[PDB]
């Protein structure tokens, strides 16, 4: 609108009271919503949960007993890659949904971005606090779902998850609903998640954040890994953890594991290097042709590639920074 | 390599514990006595949250993590950022995002 | 970048101290545990020196020190030589040059 | 000869004991050495302290104090450079000689190597034992000479000066002598020693050690770096030190000092760095086009850069323990 204006602000009746719980609880309230809204919010609810009910009679059927996949790691570190590939049964049921159904605040911000009218008029930052209140509305009536069994919903919940009162609070959802946690952790190194982002195309639907996002997403979910692991540790009973981290040539490999109680470290070198940030100064590095070269020479599938350098030409010149804030503000 | 089993795999999960939380003390500490050379102002959580939101919606409650989350975020991660007042364009750009 | 000066240069330098010697308590124990899973030779002063010369030919002296040197380049720099015999053939080596 | 045997085992008379200072005492006695090898040591003592006593006589002309200027650092980090740059009193007095005098364990390789015959002969490692022992006893000799003002002779030690024990016994030697301590101490990353190894041709007298050397000698002297720094932070009557540490541009910056008892750290990032030897596998990474590139992107002075990239083309394809060894084992 006017001016860059969140769609709460826009679409949200009266003043926008400055702070939640006092903003949350006046999101919370429909009568606060324009009818239109209302009932846009109404009908992504319903899309949403007619997914997730579809994930977990999938897995259900599957003999899965009740169970929140949790899918750990900074935003473009190949986490559909590795639920694909390395949760079976997750894969089957994903498949019948085409990845619809996870609870991620940013499952609802292109349709929210497009408010129905057919083209994208908003900006991620103009509908993130309306897709996180819509985020939180699912997970909640997820939270005591029930199958057709009588059995508590498997849900899949694929966020950064990078900080400990967010691993706290799923912990404590898992608890007290009854539920297994599944938890796949997954690292890149940050030019790997800079480079992913580049390649996400705005007609694309995955998120473009800008370089403080992705860095500091990177920094937490790095500096808080060992205290997930802990709890798996501490109680075998939570569930499984994986941690799978990327080999030189980009591969993921398995780096920790605790399986049924059993803790192994299947590589010690990347155990030591994932779980600490380096600190050792990206932000202003400048993309040149070295730069691409050097991503390249470690990339032999061919697809990736060529979308890799042919999103890096296009910010050649540009530092890491300003290369991902001017793809970011792209609609 | 080699996968690390039973106690030793314990006992290098214990060591890279202590490890990383030495590095994760002295990474502040050294960013503090850089901060004091230059000037930088000094963090304070309740004049930053007259000018951002540091509660994520309500989600984040226990105010000892919400200092050290975004005094440590400040002068770690952000060094070269000088005032308050630059930090909260940045808090306000992670807020924004997943 | 801005030069660090009195009591500040001072401060940064004891906590920098402090930090590489966690990092270097650590490399140390880090290289043990992993040394154990592969089932790498005890490291062991008195055989090698049967096999080698760890005196710099007499400038070295304190045998304190030279345990804490070899053993420590053992573990930590060349964590794949599995016995005490091809530690030998590097330290030769060094012993051939400045 | 024969095989790689040792200078000391082919001109020394008799068995050779097994460890100095048995082998020592058997090296420091003249009648165990060949009368044609004992002449050829005399010779090399003779011209090496005929140098020191030019440095020595240039220094005390040019207003400087009794004085052991010691040049810390790794092999090929720039010493040279650095020392006539930063320390215009040595350099005038080194222009003098053409960069002789100087106490180093490798200043008559190349003399004994050749053994007075025309061409070089030996191998480094086949001389080193014997120069070694020369060095000692040029040293021995400089401890307590003198000039002809009767005043102690200045000295400039130019050895890695790694350890603790080698800093200690330099300390102690200048304090008993009556001597100031002038430390240059200069860093470079592993990789641009290692380049620096491979650059030096064999027809150029400059060592050419094998990996092991060169990446242990990184190790200790970045590991030992703060213990030097308190000694002079301790002791401001002990001298002045200096730390000078490498750029991305591959330019020397200052990063530390004490100068007359004040202590100061001209580049923190760099401090952090440069003490420590980061052990995140170096010697089995492979020389290729990208490597090279990498190394060229940092490097804008043409002869230099070309100097850099003719090193590395020879070995294209080896690994860097590997390309070490094979540039090691010329002659």
């Amino acid at each position: 609108a006017t001016q860059r204006k969140g769609t709460d602000e826009i679409y949200g009746l009266g003043s926008l009271p400055s702070a939640g719980p006092g903003r949350w609880e006046y999101l919370a309230n429909p009568g606060n919503w324009h009818p239109e809204r209302r009932k846009l919010h109404e009908k992504l609810l319903d899309q949403a949960r007619s997914s997730a009910l579809t994930l977990a009679e999938s897995l259900e059927s599957d003999g899965c007993q009740p169970t929140l996949f949790a899918l750990r790691g900074n935003t473009a570190t190949g986490k559909t890659r590795i639920a694909t590939k390395k949760i079976p049964v997750l894969a089957a049921a994903l498949k019948k949904t085409a990845g619809k159904g996870c609870v991620n605040p940013d499952v609802f911000k292109s349709s929210l971005a497009k408010s129905e009218t057919g083209a994208k008029i908003f900006s991620s930052a103009q509908v993130h606090s309306e897709s996180s209140f819509l985020a939180d509305r699912f997970e909640g009536g997820l939270r005591s779902q029930k199958t057709g069994s009588g059995a508590i919903a498997s849900i899949v919940v694929d966020k950064r998850l990078s900080r400990e009162y967010e691993i706290d609070s799923y912990i404590q959802l898992a608890k007290e609903t009854g539920r297994k946690v599944e938890l796949c952790d997954i690292d890149a190194p940050l030019e790997n998640s800079l480079v992913g982002v580049l390649q996400r195309k705005p007609e694309g639907e995955d998120p473009r954040p800008p370089y403080p996002v992705v860095s500091s997403g990177f920094v937490a979910v790095r500096s808080n890994r060992m205290y997930v692991i802990d709890r798996f540790i501490a109680d075998p009973s939570l569930g499984n953890y994986r941690l799978f981290g990327t080999a030189e040539d980009g591969e993921k490999v398995m780096v920790a594991s605790v399986i049924g109680g059993e803790f192994s470290v299947e590589n010690a070198e990347l155990y030591e290097k994932i779980t600490s940030p380096q600190l050792s100064d990206l932000a202003d590095k400048v993309i040149d042709k070295e730069l691409i070269d050097r991503l390249e020479n470690n990339i032999a599938d061919p697809e990736r590639a060529a979308k890799t350098r042919a999103a890096l030409e296009k910010y050649s010149g540009k530092s890491w920074s300003a290369a991902l804030a001017a793809h970011s503000e792209l609609i | 390599m080699k996968t690390l089993t039973g106690a030793d795999a314990l006992e290098f999960h214990k060591k890279l514990k202590e490890r990383n939380k030495a590095l994760h003390a002295s990474d502040l500490e050294l960013a503090l006595v850089h901060a004091d050379a230059v000037g930088k102002e000094r963090f304070d959580l309740e004049e930053l949250e007259k000018i951002c939101d540091t509660s994520d919606a309500g989600r984040l409650t226990d105010a000892k993590e919400r200092n050290d989350i975004y005094e440590r975020m400040y002068y770690v991660e952000y060094p070269n950022v000088m005032t308050l007042k630059e930090f909260a364009h940045i808090v306000e750009t992670l807020f924004s995002w997943s």
